[PDB]
DNA sequence: ATCAATATCCACCTGCAGATTCTACCAAAAGTGTATTTGGAAACTGCTCCATCAAAAGGCATGTTCAGCGGAATTCCGCTGAACATGCCTTTTGATGGAGCAGTTTCCAAATACACTTTTGGTAGAATCTGCAGGTGGATATTGAT
DNA sequence: ATCAATATCCACCTGCAGATTCTACCAAAAGTGTATTTGGAAACTGCTCCATCAAAAGGCATGTTCAGCGGAATTCCGCTGAACATGCCTTTTGATGGAGCAGTTTCCAAATACACTTTTGGTAGAATCTGCAGGTGGATATTGAT
């Protein structure tokens, strides 16, 4: 599946970047949980921007102003 | 041969990844899950690319700002491993999981 | 005719900024000077940052700056970062920051 | 067609600040999004503070207390220091 | 002197689902706060949706895709349907 | 001359409402359509947090809903909490929860 | 009269109330002190807020509609008392 | 003869009453003072309805509550039943209060 | 303490992906004088409600003793995760067309808005009516000693 | 398990603070009328978004080995809960003085809207221009074995 495509290696990555030193095994799985509801979150919001706007193209704007109303405020793609 | 010990290498990466800014999740399989998400709401949608990015760019630095608050959770507990049970104290505490 | 901009001392376009509050639904008027004192404003956060990250990129051997000079000089400031508190900076990435009780017993 | 944005001006700030230094595109974009962003937030709050007073115009006194609520100490004191200064300079000017 | 309030329809309301119960006045007080707090979360998200589409008009459409930006799931649904019924209902009237 | 609530089949009122999405600079206009649906949806939202404290009234042989009784509606039903995650009701005081290592004995 | 180290009014008792209803079974000693500090920063923001509210619509007296919009810009709503 | 209820019974005992009911704990005069006191330090000759003195203790009493079950959470997480200043510093950390 | 395998740094070099500059071009705007309309400050004032003080009384805070048991230091070891070498699958990079569908422009019918102007559904204060707070007594549930 | 010191649930009872009806004004809705205009509906263009193909190389996956972290168990000092005795200070109830807020009236500094004129800001071509990311050489530091 594409939510497995989001690699231990790279999970790894992340949280070295977050100044994490060591993993437990399940860290994988429960990362991947919590990133798909993320993802969900967000693209539900914008892609109901696109529809409202009667697009059939998910913008970057969408995704900006979906983030936002998250409280997930973004700099450099608009806006 | 050579070994470096436990944890060594771990300091070494955690010093390279704070220095730089590159997206850590490979590209191509990050717009397959975003594609895949994004259709059980609306099907047959295209995606500017900049969309995309700006997803990924998003997620990543939540991904990373997590892994900080649950890092914390792990040494508040005296332990320097984390574990599910961190991520879950942390995002409880965030609001996020009630 | 000279720039309302000229008359204040701003580089901010005074006349956007005026036009801007209308077309925003703020209120059913605007005062004259709402659009001066507000490019000052805006005008002064922008040259704080600027500021910041110039020096940023300065101590980094670079005359250009790019997201990351800007990342440093929010996170490194503690009002700038409480301002943005809950905003992103795309290719920002993070402070170098190791816990204490993760580095190797010397 | 036809995207307006606060590059040049941004740009102006840059030299006043430090004349040999430039800036990336991605980093100019980072510096439109800050300005339309605080522009919405102080806006924003100048815009409650007149309907909680019964009031249908917003002037420099509401761009204010809109800065003090918003703006962590120091930043404010600046803030509404250059705000009075680019005023003041406005209403003497024939 | 004179001030509004949602109380007697939030009273009509609550005779209608318990005909024989009550509210106190301070639970009306919450109730009140309730009604002006939903009303301005989706009235603030109809006016940013419509001045993302350039529109200057906001309708019964944006009210809509408002409710569904800020209500979770089922209540969603359910309003979206209470909401498209009294529209529709409304309009085939006069 | 009917009302336009009751043409809307709506308790709530519409013309208070439209008349709210006017004067809050809201947008320049507002369609006619806009406070019937919204005035629709806030009704629907009060009906739904009444039956449920009106039940926690009942659960505790109360009559009349007292804020306790609006809080325990709200925090016992995901949506209402969740909708009201960041909004606090004056004298609603919290829901009973004990954790489990708390608790004496053992099995 | 002058206002002096009125902190103290949030007692020891008082404090371990509020825990208990917040589902806590056992306090350290240093608990009271650290929840007095935690205490003051909250009201020192919402009451700065309150009052910059009062002195924008020119009075004298801080009314519970100040208050109700200070906290709703902390994100913090109210209900309960005119919002 | 002396009877005595063993550590932690009367405060379960605590939990539950509290969590039954809704008036606020901390006294009224003494609340009203402190928040008296720090706005006369902002500026002075400020006079208060008393529903303003009350809307804020309705939001700090809430804000305490909701801050000690989240420090509960912390004592807990670390294998402990006391909360201690570090669990109240660990959840304002991860709030955002101060992170 | 002594090598030895690697990781980390610095000075230097330079092709080009991305930035600055000339340049022109055109519409979108922004600035000024002019006429009309009004939002809101000063000035007066009726009247709510906020600050103060006095007086009684018991609900609670304060301070102390006593000891249960929680927290935290110390020791031990099973086994989970880190490091690393081996094999190789998939992401990445870049040229290509084919087309879906945003963005522009023109037309025009359904649908707002402010002024009018008539009319009643709300609101504040007075009148009228009851849920339950709070006190008492007794049957049931819970604790903790032995 | 048996028995005693206590907390707790629960239904009947009843004066009262607070809730649910009755009046009469007045902001504040709502049928019409024009005049004005948003923005939906259609024909049309071309900017990017998708599918396809293809090699190089860079990751990712798997398996082996073992260092060292997490957690179980044992121990004890001392902090913190429970219980008690003493009396302070918050709470409850009003009465008084007036500070200040909120309603009404009066009137001018200031704002919205054309209508008209000028240019500044956006864009892009195509050309012009260059900071810095990589990639090399050799020097020194870091780490970990013995
Ligand atoms: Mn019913
Ligand atoms: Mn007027
Ligand atoms: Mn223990
Ligand atoms: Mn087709
Ligand atoms: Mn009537
Ligand atoms: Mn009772
Ligand atoms: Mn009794
Ligand atoms: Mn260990
Ligand atoms: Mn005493
Ligand atoms: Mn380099
Ligand atoms: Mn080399």
């Amino acid at each position: 599946d594409n939510i497995q495509g989001i690699t231990k290696p790279a999970i790894r990555r992340l949280a070295r970047r977050g100044g994490v030193k060591r993993i437990s095994g399940l860290i994988y799985e429960e990362t991947r949980g919590v990133l798909k509801v993320f993802l969900e979150n967000v693209i539900r919001d914008a892609v109901t921007y696109t529809e409202h706007a009667k697009r059939k193209t998910v913008t970057a704007m969408d995704v900006v102003y979906a983030l936002k109303r998250q409280g997930r405020t973004l700099y450099g793609f608009g806006g | 041969p050579h070994r470096y010990r436990p944890g060594t290498v771990a300091l070494r990466e955690i010093r390279r990844y704070q220095k730089s800014t590159e997206l850590l999740i490979r590209k191509l399989p990050f717009q397959r899950l975003v594609r895949e998400i994004a259709q059980d709401f609306k099907t047959d949608l295209r995606f500017q690319s900049s969309a995309v990015m700006a997803l990924q760019e998003a997620s990543e630095a939540y991904l990373v700002a997590l892994f900080e608050d649950t890092n914390l959770c792990a040494i508040h507990a005296k332990r320097v491993t984390i574990m599910p049970k961190d991520i879950q104290l942390a995002r409880r505490i965030r609001g996020e999981r009630a | 005719a000279k720039t309302r901009s000229s008359r204040a001392g701003l580089q901010f376009p005074v006349g956007r900024v005026h036009r801007l509050l209308r077309k925003g639904n703020y209120a059913e008027r605007v005062g004259a000077g709402a659009p001066v004192y507000l490019a000052a404003v805006l005008e002064y956060l922008t040259a704080e940052i600027l500021e910041l990250a110039g020096n940023a990129a300065r101590d980094n051997k670079k005359t250009r700056i790019i997201p990351r000079h800007l990342q440093l000089a929010v996170r490194n400031d503690e009002e700038l970062n409480k301002l943005l508190g809950r905003v992103t900076i795309a290719q920002g990435g993070v402070l170098p920051n190791i816990q204490s009780v993760l580095l190797p017993k010397k | 067609t036809r995207k307006e944005s606060y590059a040049i001006y941004v740009y102006k700030v840059l030299k006043q600040v430090h004349p040999d230094t430039g800036i990336s595109s991605k980093a100019m974009s980072i510096m439109n999004s800050f300005v339309n962003d605080v522009f919405e937030r102080i806006a924003g709050e100048a815009s409650r503070l007149a309907h909680y007073n019964k009031r249908s115009t917003i002037t420099s006194r509401e761009i204010q207390t809109a800065v003090r609520l918003l703006l962590p100490g120091e930043l404010a004191k600046h803030a509404v220091s250059e705000g009075t200064k680019a005023v003041t300079k406005y209403t003497s000017a024939k």
